């Protein structure tokens, strides 16, 4: 498993997760965006787990409205993984002492763990 | 075209979707057969303008999500959704819909606002017939424009109005 | 009997006095602890004027002098008790009907029970 | 009647037999013979084929002898033709490697959704199954849930300002190897049965 | 024509999916698929105290939820050796035949609507209103009642209940006998059901149709009488049986199952005398609320038992009882601990559907729908 | 059995002519049994003190996990529980709440006891987890019923009507079966 | 070494061995008040007691197992009728005066009091018999309360239990005797004249005390025991 970006930081996230992507189909890729505190997406972070079926690709949690251009790189990377095919995407909701340590974690074992907490969910409400 | 644009207009149209309100069930669980009591011969969900029930997505406005939402049912009620008429609103009954519930697992959504645009919950285990009526007058005045939340704004009459669909 | 009722009012009557030794000498008064049957009473029934159990007078260092407590509502040979910590002094009065409260056949009075504080403090109190 | 006859059996052939003073009893049978000696039970008048459990004793206290262990239920009907009422469980080890077991789907129609069930929620392969298709956990779902190395999968739970609720850090009651708050549990916080 | 029947569409209700593989107007075979309900409790269990769980048992079978709390009980008490009081045991006994005419209220009502008319759905939901307002008025809850105990019974009954329940029982012979009266002698239902169905006993056994269906192809295997767990050992019962079992002889059957449930009340009630209503062992049982101000013992025991729990011993159990959809259990694993080691449930509606393709082999397609109302499936039985 | 459809009609025809069968609320208040389980509220004393000693058992015997109670010590100068102990923060998410009934059955005091009030249907999450001063029996009404008669200057009509509350609610108001 | 016979069970035990640890050793388990780990055992709280058998040549006495010795091949009894018997009736002992705090007690879920309480008292006497839970009707201890011994350190009088496991270990372990009792028979309470509390070590009581009498000041009233979310991690502070 792969870790782009860093904390915090929406644009060099986004643009290193644009190079790291490439011309990979996401047609049969999951797309995890780890996120707290369902309800208020004002104030809310994500980090996203691309889990293709072949290999995973890690960025923590950089984007959303939390940042300055968090929320404005959170709908470039919706829509782009849309562009790319992907369909299948889910929101995972873990505590804010969890999201720190959760992408220090084993690559096993952190998937496992975001596989099994994933909502479905409708991209647009990203976007 | 979307009941806007004429003050006594857009009142009218409101006031005739309020009161026209056409449920879709989208049974799951136990919340589902706590709806079907909303229609017996003791408080009957047939007064206010839905007495008609058509199963059909192309034919109501609002569609009420009574039941746990099982991730594996999460794609037909979301395609179930789409493939409704756009004036359309979405009650999520029950605490299973609302959040989690007491089944915080794998299994259940824990939003069901994650799928479908939600425009009213309605807390309960199951939540009472009465609590639905008032859950659907709650939505009746929120297309009225009369609704508020606890901080003071006011509600926009069709939520799924504000998404980017895709 | 019905000396109960004469008993919590006369037992009012001495927390009063040691809430006016404490105002009057300056010196800390502390209630120590409520009634359990009053705490946990849910929709049960209160009819005791207070609800108040244990009291004390401790001193600038907050180790009590003097300790004064009463006999639950429900407990079987019902008394109040008073103690000297580190003095090895205890006393149990009693309450007579027409005399009043008596420390077994000895008036208990008002100026007796400032004399005793008077002195425990003289002694006990390190500050 | 049929039941007497089962002991005797079992007995004789060095098969376990596991009782508790309730009124259960087991007839554990090897991997080798469960096949064979499950067809001559079904041959012996055991109408209806009631259950096919899996069980996952990874975190079992007291060691097993495999990981999985998968139970049928046996009965007669005892309203039926000649109906004695005999009805009990037989019980196969299955190794953590070796996650195979022969149906009883050609045997009892039964079978073949319980075995699908358990495949689905132990990685447990039933040979000779007519269709082993994944039945409840969603089409997409990756692994087996109910064996122990399969998290539950909670969601915190929410309130007003930053103040959240994580169940498996908020749980007071423990399990049988949590050694619980105190330096330990004994008498019965280390199981406790009453003398009816 | 590998018809796509999509989950909870055209109105299946009890959602499902099925694969219809069907030339015409016959029905060759249907795939069912199934999985939209799987809720996870075979799993949640295990991380939720003995007393929580009791909150998770009415939520499966949510029409015969009192069976599932029923089982669940016995079965606790079997593992960990509780006496259950004879006054406790007899309003269980009550409250379970109750949800049991509740349930079947409910089934014969979707059933009719689901092909055939609408009007008779209302009368049996009326009837059901005055149990739920029965319910309401014991337990405080519609369904999901949280009111059984691994002792007994949460606490006692109020005066009002005992009335209503003579004047229900009053008005309900009358209005069974209207049901049948309308049904049995079927204009359209008969040309209908009495075909349809084809339930051959020996293939309801090898694919293990037991729920309640088995008796209309006429097998007398009735759990209350076979395994008397509850005290139905003391009752006198009429068991309703069917010639061959059709969708008429399901729905005749259950209607005099309903009338002598009635007289099964009516019997428990007049044999009801005052008592106590749970086992007092404080291991089992918390302490009395109102020496909660009193006693040390009380105050550790009241917060160590609705913290921890209590913990029952180290091993595995499992008790039949017999519901409105057939034979139901708990397959209980016990570790020792404060929270069960696993527990699986014998889903009654879960092995019934097995029979479905056999069933509705060859039948109408209107009949597909009718035919699968009348084996009575509940869902949130089967996902689990 | 040509005779059914005619007795079927004739049934159908005498309930007709049977017209009462139902209760129209909002315009007829609900008739409630008295073991309901509706809104949380927290009880108080005679002396007007809070029962909530702030134990966390009602949480603790949660299996929804609904319930965040934060403790603190309480002030003798202005006492708020009979202990040395009270609820500073009371929260319960009514959206995670099933209604059990099992954090009252916890409360060693009392104060936390299900009440009447179901009229809690709301637009947003974030306003159904309710909090302390939601649920002490002072307060009358549901928070968008209490929100509306503010933002409408009308009072606060509940629909439900039941014979009486039970002792535990001491205190709680309610209108009972025409005492009032 | 030596042998042991707990119950039903064979042990190999060194021979220094506490009668208590060679129960445990076997698996076994009985109440524990008094002694402590890298403490001296001393019969107080009179928990630990079991049967002893040295031949069936079985002890008159119940032997105290945290204080007893063992010998070569000994016999040891902790399922007794008579020894959970025992064990419920010295509990009940303990909680002869306790405050009744449970729900209010900063102790919560961890309280050694309440958990061998729960474990061996209230033993099945021999039908649906009504039970008590105590017999003593009388007033409880009532002495001082919630009194802060020092900036970090609060002290509930009520609550002890008069075991020693506080003063012994600031006799042994410190070597800072700065607490210790004043009065005696049900009148003793823990005090000092040393007020300050001066050993730089004076908070491992708040773990010591198996009841709620000393506890954390600087997380007092913050959550209950099985709240907290615990980080087992290791101390930066220096370099031990
Ligand atoms: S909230 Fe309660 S009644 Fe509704 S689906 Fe969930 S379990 Fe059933
Ligand atoms: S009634 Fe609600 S708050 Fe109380 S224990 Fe149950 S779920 Fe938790
Ligand atoms: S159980 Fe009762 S006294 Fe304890 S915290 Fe909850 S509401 Fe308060
Ligand atoms: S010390 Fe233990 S038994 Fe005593 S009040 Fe605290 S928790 Fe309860
Ligand atoms: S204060 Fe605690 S550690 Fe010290 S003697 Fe008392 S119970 Fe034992
Ligand atoms: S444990 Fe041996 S006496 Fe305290």
């Amino acid at each position: 498993m792969v870790r782009v970006g860093m904390r915090a930081a929406p644009r060099v996230s986004l643009e290193a997760l644009k190079a790291a992507l490439g011309g990979l189909k996401l047609s049969e890729a999951k797309v995890y965006l780890i996120t707290d505190w369902q309800d208020k997406r004002d104030q809310a972070r994500y980090a996203l787990l691309l889990h293709t079926g072949k290999k995973d690709l890690l960025v923590p949690d950089a984007f959303g409205p939390a940042f300055p251009g968090g929320e404005e790189a959170l709908s470039e990377l919706v829509g782009l993984l849309l562009a790319q095919g992907a369909r299948r995407f889910y929101e995972a909701v873990v505590s804010p002492g969890e999201m720190t340590a959760l992408l220090d974690l084993p690559p096993e074992e952190l998937l496992k763990r975001v596989m099994a907490i994933a909502n479905p969910t409708d991209p647009g409400i990203y976007l | 075209r979307e009941g806007i644009l004429f003050t006594t207009l857009e009142k009218l149209v409101a006031w005739g979707r309020s009161n026209s309100l056409w449920p879709a069930t989208f049974g799951l669980a136990c919340c589902a057969i706590e709806m079907m009591a909303s229609t017996d011969a003791r408080n009957d969900l047939a007064r206010f303008g839905s007495e008609v029930f058509r199963a059909s997505p192309r034919q109501a406005d609002v569609m009420i999500v009574a039941g746990r939402l099982s991730k594996k049912m999460a794609p037909v009620m979301r395609r179930v959704w789409e493939q409704m008429p756009d004036p359309k609103w979405v009650i999520s009954m029950g605490a299973c819909a609302s959040s989690g519930g007491m089944f915080n697992n794998y299994a259940i959504v824990q939003n069901v606002d994650s799928v479908v645009p939600v425009d009213v919950y309605v807390p309960g285990c199951p939540p009472r017939p009465e609590a639905l009526i008032y859950a659907v007058m709650q939505l009746q005045k929120k297309v009225r424009g009369q609704a508020y939340n606890e901080r003071g704004e006011r509600l926009p009459p069709v939520a799924a109005w504000k998404r980017t669909r895709g | 009997a019905s000396s109960e009722r004469e008993l919590y009012e006369a037992w009012v009557e001495l927390l009063s006095w040691m809430r006016e030794y404490a105002q009057a000498k300056g010196v800390r008064f502390e209630k120590e602890a409520d009634f359990p049957d009053f705490i946990y009473r849910m929709e049960r029934p209160y009819d005791l004027p207070t609800t108040i159990m244990t009291a004390s007078l401790s001193d600038g260092l907050g180790e009590p002098f003097l300790l004064a407590d009463v006999s639950p509502r429900h407990a079987k040979l019902k008394r109040i008790g008073l103690r000297l910590p580190r003095a090895h002094i205890h006393l149990h009065a009693h309450y007579e009907p027409g005399k009043g409260l008596v420390t077994g056949k000895i008036p208990l009075t008002k100026e007796r029970f400032f004399a005793l504080a008077d002195r425990a403090r003289e002694a006990l109190a390190f500050a | 009647m049929r039941l007497e006859r089962v002991l005797e059996e079992a007995r004789a052939k060095g098969y376990p037999i596991e009782d508790n003073g309730l009124g259960n009893l087991w007839v554990v049978l090897p991997r080798e013979r469960f096949k064979e000696e499950m067809a001559h039970y079904k041959a012996m008048g055991f109408n209806f084929l009631a259950d096919i459990v899996g069980l996952d004793y990874l975190t079992y206290p007291d060691p097993r002898p495999e990981r999985f262990a998968v139970v049928y239920e046996l009965v007669s009907l005892p309203g039926w033709k000649d109906g004695d009422g005999s009805r009990f469980f037989v019980r196969v080890y299955v190794p953590e490697e070796d996650p195979r077991l022969p149906t009883v789907t050609d045997l009892w129609g039964s079978a073949n959704f319980l075995e699908r069930e358990v495949y689905d929620l132990f990685g447990i392969v039933f040979e000779g199954h007519p269709d082993l298709r994944k039945i409840l956990t969603p089409e997409d779902l990756e692994g087996h849930p109910l064996r122990k190395d399969y998290p539950l999968g909670e969601t915190p739970t929410l309130f007003r300002e930053g103040r959240y609720i994580i169940p498996a850090e908020f749980r007071a009651a423990l399990t049988g190897k949590d050694p619980g708050l105190t330096f330990y549990k004994g008498g019965s916080r280390k199981g406790y049965r009453s003398l009816w | 024509m590998t018809l796509n029947v999509g989950p909870q569409h055209p109105s299946t209700h009890g959602v499902l999916r099925l694969m219809v593989t069907l030339s015409g107007e016959e029905v060759l075979e249907v795939v069912p698929h199934i999985g939209y309900l799987h809720t996870g409790f075979e799993k949640t269990m295990e991380h939720r105290t003995y007393l929580q769980n009791i909150t998770y048992t009415p939520r499966m079978d949510y029409l015969h939820s009192f069976a599932h709390d029923l089982a669940y009980a016995l079965a606790v008490e079997k593992l960990l050796g509780a006496v259950v009081p004879p006054r406790a045991e007899t309003i269980r006994v009550i409250l379970n035949e109750l949800s049991r005419l509740a349930s079947h209220l409910v089934f014969l009502g979707t059933g009719l609507l689901d092909l055939g008319a609408l009007t008779p759905f209302f009368y049996a939901f009326r009837e059901r209103e005055t149990i739920l307002d029965l319910f309401e008025w014991v337990t405080g809850q519609r369904f999901h009642h949280n009111y059984i105990r691994i002792g007994g019974v949460k606490e006692d009954l109020p005066e009002e209940f005992v009335p209503e329940l003579k004047k229900l029982l009053e008005v309900l012979p009358h209005r069974i006998d209207e049901y049948e009266a309308l049904f049995a002698e079927s204009p359209i239902f008969y040309e209908r059901a009495r075909g349809v169905g084809v339930i051959p006993p020996e293939v309801a056994i090898d694919l293990g149709l037991t729920g309640g269906s088995l008796r209309a192809s006429g097998v007398n295997y009735d759990v209350r009488k076979a395994y008397p767990y509850s005290g139905y050992e003391t009752y006198t019962f009429d068991v309703p049986l069917g010639e061959r079992g059709d969708v008429f002889d399901r729905m005749l059957v259950r209607i005099r199952e309903m009338r002598e449930s009635v007289k099964i009340i009516k019997q428990a009630l007049e044999r009801l005398e005052p008592g106590p209503v749970r086992d007092p062992n404080p291991q089992i049982t918390p302490p009395p609320r109102h020496l909660l101000e009193t006693s040390m013992e009380a105050v550790i025991y009241h917060f160590k038992h609705y913290t921890e729990g209590f913990h029952p011993p180290k091993g595995e159990v499992y008790v039949p009882t017999e519901s409105a959809r057939g034979e139901l259990g708990y397959y209980i694993v016990s570790d020792g601990g404060s929270m069960p080691y696993r527990v699986k449930v014998r889903a009654p509606s879960f092995v019934n559907l097995q029979s479905l393709p056999y069933a509705c082999k060859g039948e109408q397609v209107p009949d597909m729908v009718a035919i699968i109302a009348s084996l009575d499936p509940v869902m949130g039985d089967v996902d689990r | 059995t040509l005779k059914a459809l005619a007795q079927s009609l004739g049934i159908t025809l005498k309930y007709l002519f049977s017209k009462p069968v139902t209760v129209p609320y909002p315009d007829a208040p609900v008739a409630l049994k008295p073991r309901f389980h509706g809104r949380h509220v927290l009880t108080r004393h005679p002396n007007g003190l809070e029962k909530c000693i702030g134990c966390s058992l009602c949480a603790a015997a949660c299996p929804a996990y609904a319930i965040y109670v934060e403790p603190a010590e309480n002030d003798p100068e202005n006492p708020v529980s009979a202990g040395e102990r009270y609820a500073k923060v009371y929260e319960i998410n009514m959206l995670r709440c099933i209604f059990c009934g099992l954090c009252e059955e916890a409360c060693p005091t009392g104060a936390i006891v299900l009440g009447y009030d179901f009229e809690m249907a709301d637009y947003e999450y974030s306003d159904l987890v309710y909090g302390k001063e939601d649920m002490l029996v002072d307060v009358v009404g549901t928070k968008p019923q209490r929100r509306e008669a503010k933002r409408t200057g009308k009072p606060v009509k509940v629909g439900y009507v039941v014979p009486y509350v039970r002792p535990e609610l001491e205190g709680f108001k309610a209108p009972t079966e025409g005492g009032k | 070494m030596v042998r042991v016979k707990v119950n039903d069970r064979i042990v190999e035990v060194p021979p220094g061995t506490s009668v208590m640890d060679a129960v445990f050793h076997a698996g076994y388990d009985v109440p524990l008040f008094c002694s402590e780990k890298h403490l001296s055992p001393i019969g107080a709280c009179r928990m630990c007691l079991v049967r002893i058998g040295l031949p069936i040549q079985w002890q008159p006495k119940l032997a105290a197992s945290c204080v007893t010795a063992v010998a070569d091949g000994m016999v040891v009894d902790t399922l007794s009728d008579v020894v959970r018997e025992a064990q419920a009736g010295m509990v009940e002992f303990t909680l002869l005066n306790h405050p009744l705090d449970c729900p209010t007690c900063d102790k919560g879920g961890a309280c050694e009091l309440q958990d061998r309480t729960v474990e061996y008292g209230l033993y099945e006497k021999y039908p649906l018999e009504l039970p008590v839970y105590t017999r003593f009707e009388f007033t409880r201890r009532h002495v001082d309360k919630h009194h802060p011994l020092s900036p970090f350190v609060i002290l509930d009088r009520e609550r002890c239990i008069h075991c020693k496991r506080c003063v012994r270990y600031f006799e042994e372990v410190p070597g800072d005797e700065v607490l210790d009792f004043i009065e005696r028979g049900v009148h003793t309470f823990i005090g000092t004249m040393d007020f300050g509390l001066p050993s730089g070590f004076s908070g491992n009581i708040t773990d010591i005390c198996p009841v709620g009498a000393l506890l954390d000041l600087t997380a007092r009233f913050r959550a209950r025991n099985w709240e907290m979310e615990e980080t087992p991690t290791t101390c930066a502070l220096c370099p031990v």
